[PDB]
RNA sequence: AAACUCACCAGGUCCAGACACAAUAAGGAUUGACAGAUUGAGAGCUCUUUCUUGAUUUUGUGGGUGGUGGUGCAUGGCCGUUC
């Protein structure tokens, strides 16, 4: 199936798959470069 | 709401008389929207900076992106 | 096939003060040997200096 | 460094004679 | 204004052979706008007229001789640019071909100091 | 002997351009041409030990703004020292930004070239790699046909140099005519080996590297007729002496084949 | 350790065609001691809108003169190094 893995058949010696679990939370306030707006408002539950 | 017009330092110090304008300010690259007021006094407007994608150290996930897979 | 074609023997006489160039030099110093001014080295030269010590 | 090398590791630029920590006991 | 004969013999000898130097500057759009914009000093013109439709206007400087005023012509039309920069610089090995034309404007004179303006102050008695 | 009004302008200007970043700048190191005393110009320049910005654009202190007579600016002596940097003051021998960015596009007046602020060339002490150096100034901006029979009557009358069969290179494919006072120059080169009992002297062998092997094909690469035809043998002892193999019979059509100019 | 140091970064432009001939080449090609617009995140620079210009040089181009690309390949002494 196409779209439901993660990762394709190279197991038959290689990867640990790498799994990016998204998780994601907001950007209040304004301006963003690259950096900043994962840590604005970050209420850790 | 004014304009967001841009500011590119880290040691300026704003005076508070303007209420009711708008300026972008230096954050690294961009510039952040600040709508001028009496409530800033005397701090810095490159302050409004913390320039990373965050340090990892209760979800280290882009650490996993730098180990090795291996043949 | 250059003949006269204007002016090759001279080149516009800027052609014998490569070997000689003090010799060419002093075809324009004499004239210009000067001494100092306050008052010729610009008219107002006491009002178009002072842009300097003040940063 | 004076010429018979490619040093790179453990430059010096003080005082002008161009001799290394390491080369104290070879130069 | 123009040339005369011994500046006929000044211009065809040195100026219109002088063709490594051609300290010329030549009507379509500006020799009587050189009437009108001021940075005309000496004018030498053309006396083979069929390129003329502003020559007809500089013309006011060929038959109205301040005395830098000479007025006395000559003939050859395309001598810059049949020669000397506006078109053919026909020189040793060259062949080119671009149109050109016919009101030059001296401003300045280099090492040829006193040889090319001798179009001064000598014909207006 | 000055008053201390103008003295007190020159001295303490290591305080404000030595960083040169942005702003507008003051206005006591511009007004030193504007000064009509101009033994108090040439000299006050500094000429050789600056931090920012000079090899390429903007030097033109007296190129096309005045004549080309007094300073007319450019290849040996006055700045030869710093010409000599950095090509030689370094263990890489390479460039940089310091070396970069304001002289070479002084040639826009390339009358104003040839005497006056550095020329001088090939009389008094020069190495065989400063007119090659100045082959990338003389083929990276203009160069006149008018100096090319000024730079081939006058720098064979001196003594030898690799330089100048470089200019040699430079400027025989213009193909402007030669003025027949000039041609003689360049042919007294190979003959002095042997004694008849025309007989000959002590200078006899005269070897250059690869630009010699470049630079004497310059003086031998297209035409036959506007030489004195007699030096034809003058420069067969290429073949006869010197014979030569690889690129040999593409040499000798100076003199051979085609309609000259 | 301060911006530089300091080997990296968030955004801009001063600047590339010489050598030949080909389009215009001196009616402005492209030059400059200057007056403005000038600002891209803060600059000197340019000359369309005073006028030096001085024959010279502008460009779609390729041999490559330009090895201020030398990493060099060893060759020639000379001394860290190996003895």
């Amino acid at each position: 199936e196409y779209d439901g893995l993660t990762t394709a058949r190279y197991d038959d010696h290689g990867f640990l798959p790498g799994r990016e679990q998204t998780s994601k939370k907001a950007a209040v306030p304004k301006g963003t470069s690259d950096y900043q707006a994962k840590w604005y408002l970050d209420d850790v539950i | 709401k004014p304009a967001p017009v841009r500011t590119h330092m880290r040691n300026m110090i704003i005076v508070p008389e303007m209420i009711g304008s708008v300026v972008g300010i230096y954050n690294g690259k961009a510039f952040n929207q600040v709508e001028i007021r009496p409530e800033m006094l005397g701090h810095y407007l490159g302050e409004f900076s913390i320039t990373y994608t965050p340090v990892r150290h209760g979800r280290a996930g882009a650490t996993t992106s730098r180990f090795i897979p291996l043949k | 096939t250059e003949t006269m074609t204007v002016l090759d023997d001279q080149y516009d006489q800027i052609i014998n003060g490569y070997e000689n160039y003090e010799e060419e030099l002093e075809e324009d110093e004499e004239q210009n040997y000067q001494p100092f001014d306050m008052s010729a080295e610009r008219s107002d030269f006491e009002s178009m200096l002072d842009d300097f010590l003040d940063n | 460094q004076c010429r018979v090398c490619s040093s790179h590791t453990g430059l010096i630029r003080k005082y002008g004679l161009n001799i290394c920590r390491q080369c104290f006991r070879e130069k | 204004q123009t040339a005369e004969v011994t500046i006929e013999d000044a211009l065809k000898v040195v100026l219109r052979t002088a063709l490594v130097h051609d300290g010329l500057a030549r009507g379509l759009r500006e020799s009587t706008k050189a009437l009108t914009r001021g940075e005309a000093l000496l004018v030498v013109l053309v006396s083979s007229v069929t390129e003329a439709n502003i020559i007809k206007l500089v013309e006011g400087l060929a038959n109205d001789p301040e005395n830098k005023v000479p007025l006395i012509k000559v003939a050859d039309a395309k001598q810059l640019g049949e020669w000397a920069g506006l078109g053919k610089i026909d020189r040793e090995g060259n062949a080119r071909k671009v149109v050109g034309a016919s009101v030059v404007v001296v401003k300045n004179w280099g090492a040829e100091t006193d040889e090319l303006s001798m179009i001064m102050e000598h014909f207006s008695q | 002997a000055l008053p201390e009004k103008v003295i007190k302008a020159y001295t303490t200007v290591g305080s404000i351009l030595k960083t040169w970043t942005h702003g507008k700048l003051p206005k006591l190191f511009k007004v030193i041409p504007s000064l009509r005393n101009w033994q108090d110009v040439i000299y006050v320049t500094n000429p050789e030990e600056w931090s920012p910005h000079v090899v390429y654009e903007a030097t033109k202190l007296f190129v096309s703004n005045l004549t080309a007579k007094e300073s007319q600016k450019f290849i040996n002596l006055i700045l030869l020292e710093r010409f000599r940097d950095n090509i030689e003051t370094s263990e890489d021998h390479s460039l940089n930004y310091h070396i970069y960015r304001a002289v070479k596009k002084s040639l826009y007046k390339p009358s104003a070239f040839f005497k006056g602020f550095l020329f001088p060339l090939v009389e008094t002490g020069c190495n065989v790699r400063e007119a090659t150096i100045a082959g990338s100034v003389l083929a990276k901006v203009s160069v006149p046909a008018l100096h090319s029979s000024a730079a081939l009557s006058y720098l064979l009358r001196l003594p030898f140099s690799p330089p100048t069969t470089v200019f040699i290179k430079i400027l025989l494919d213009k193909k402007y005519a030669l003025p027949y006072q000039t041609v003689d120059d360049c042919v007294y080169y190979f003959m002095r080996f042997r004694i008849l009992d025309g007989s000959n002297g002590e200078d006899a062998t005269r070897v250059l590297p690869v630009i010699w092997h470049k630079a004497f094909l310059t003086f031998a690469q297209r035409y036959k007729n506007d030489i004195t035809q007699d030096q034809r043998d003058f420069l067969l002892e290429t073949v006869r002496q010197r014979g030569h193999k690889d690129i040999g019979p593409e040499i000798r059509r100076e003199l051979l084949a085609g309609a000259s100019r």
